[PDB]
């Protein structure tokens, strides 16, 4: 399963 | 053996007609088995391998959003890569993504991943380690440094550590009868006349999972690597994939020449010769 | 920004036998951008409802796709797959050769 991310670059 | 779950995602931007186009998929080895696609009419994550249909609608759901919610993030990102290039806002620009993780036999993590390309080249990377950062350049270096301020690696192992193995020991166990198979190559060798005075000789290797082979032509047990055709090995459109070796060969020669076939299928590696 | 033209293969699913069914594919792979179009050709024409895979992409980033539809190969028929991309100033043919 896939994971949120939650992240900008 | 050993395994591989992998989450693969590109967005690519498309100015004056609407919104970036967002495709994912994922594999188990060789295996696709979910696909995202934003441009279908209401997007879900949809099954495509047999083993995973089981999940229940909650799984469908949360991977659902968690595309979308990708998808929504590409698009920031994509605007925020045009300020840190110094781009126009005119031009079709890619944002690529891959995650996920390899064990070994035993179900232990062998290696996490999680890197980004921008434009077909490589962005920042997380490094083996689970811990640092690889920056491409002085761009991907402004990410870094707000991913080292957000203690982004340290999430991001745990996820690999963690879940990442849980759910590919999961999928194996739910797939062992197609992801614990290897399929050995059904092979022969075919021979194509040039002229009176040659022929080639094609060596076939069919219907074999995973994808994974060497294929090698001898001349009385001489490799012929540089007269040697081998074509990139492509898939068959059923879960197996497909490739060739070939040689030229002068006519009245053929006995001289043997084909040598590697998978992980096959006990001991095969010898092929042309049989008329 | 670097670009990639894309290899072509054309090739069916099963070895060809006239008067069976059986998939043709056209796979395309190595290449960047991404946007690509691509026909499968009956004696020169489009055959319609032609299906594709998903786009994916290798370690180095660049891309791949299937390309298939199902069909059933005669002796006198000549099938084809059609390629364009932005690195090609003319669309590539490539014809199908049940020996490859
Ligand atoms: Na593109």
């Amino acid at each position: 399963r896939r994971r949120w991310h939650r992240w900008r670059l | 053996g050993s395994h591989s779950m992998r989450y693969f995602h590109t967005s690519v931007s498309r100015p004056g007609r609407g919104e970036p186009r967002f495709i994912t998929v994922g594999y188990v080895d060789d295996t696709l088995f979910v696909r995202f696609d934003s441009d279908a009419a209401s997007p879900r994550e949809e099954p495509r391998a047999p083993w995973i249909e089981q999940e229940g609608p909650e799984y469908w759901d949360r991977e659902t959003q968690i595309c979308k919610a990708k998808a929504q993030t590409d698009r920031e990102d994509l605007r925020t890569l045009l300020r840190y290039y110094n781009q126009s806002e005119a031009g079709s620009h890619t944002l690529q993504n891959m995650y996920g993780c390899d064990v070994g036999p035993d179900g232990r993590l062998l290696r996490g991943y999680h890197q980004d390309a921008y434009d077909g080249k490589d962005y920042i990377a997380l490094n083996e380690d689970l811990s640092s950062w690889t920056a491409a350049d002085t761009a991907a270096q402004i990410t870094q440094r707000k991913w080292e301020a957000a203690r982004v690696a340290e999430q991001l192992r745990a996820y690999l550590e963690g879940e990442c193995v849980e759910w590919l020991r999961r999928y194996l166990e739910n797939g062992k009868e197609t992801l614990q198979r290897a399929d050995p190559p059904k092979t022969h060798v075919t021979h194509h006349p040039i002229s009176d005075h040659e022929a080639t000789l094609r060596c076939w290797a069919l219907g074999f999972y995973p994808a994974e082979i060497t294929l090698t032509w001898q001349r009385d047990g001489e490799d012929q690597t540089q007269d040697t055709e081998l074509v990139e090995t492509r898939p068959a459109g059923d879960r197996t994939f497909q490739k060739w070796a070939a040689v030229v060969v002068p006519s009245g020669e053929e006995q001289r020449y043997t084909c040598h076939v590697q998978h992980e299928g096959l006990p001991k590696p095969l010898t092929l010769r042309w049989e008329p | 920004m670097i670009q990639r033209t894309p290899k072509i293969q054309v090739y069916s699913r099963h070895p060809a036998e006239n008067g069976k069914s059986n998939f043709l594919n056209c796979y395309v792979s190595g290449f960047h951008p991404s946007d690509i179009e691509v026909d499968l050709l009956k004696n020169g024409e489009r055959i319609e409802k032609v299906e594709h895979s998903d786009l994916s992409f290798s370690k180095d980033w660049s891309f791949y796709l299937l390309y298939y539809t199902e069909f059933t190969p005669t002796e006198k028929d000549e099938y084809a797959c059609r390629v364009n991309h932005v690195t090609l100033s003319q669309p590539k043919i490539v014809k199908w050769d049940r020996d490859m």
